[PDB]
């Protein structure tokens, strides 16, 4: 699912 | 006797519980640390540009 590195990114 | 020796059977089946216990918590638990890591790992990645 949804992961946080996505927003780090 | 019996009732009391049944009662610690009771104990010591508690005691076995308490070690499958702890492996599941402490396993489980550093083996979602592991897949964590792995997200880090196998889930961040750079190719294509």
């Amino acid at each position: 699912i949804f992961t946080k590195e996505d927003l780090i990114n | 006797s019996k009732s009391e020796m049944r009662k610690e059977r009771i104990n010591i089946i508690k005691n076995l519980s308490n070690d499958i216990t702890q492996l599941k918590q402490l396993f489980i638990e550093k083996t979602e640390l592991l897949d964590k890591s792995s997200s880090d790992l196998h889930n961040v990645v750079i190719i294509e540009g």
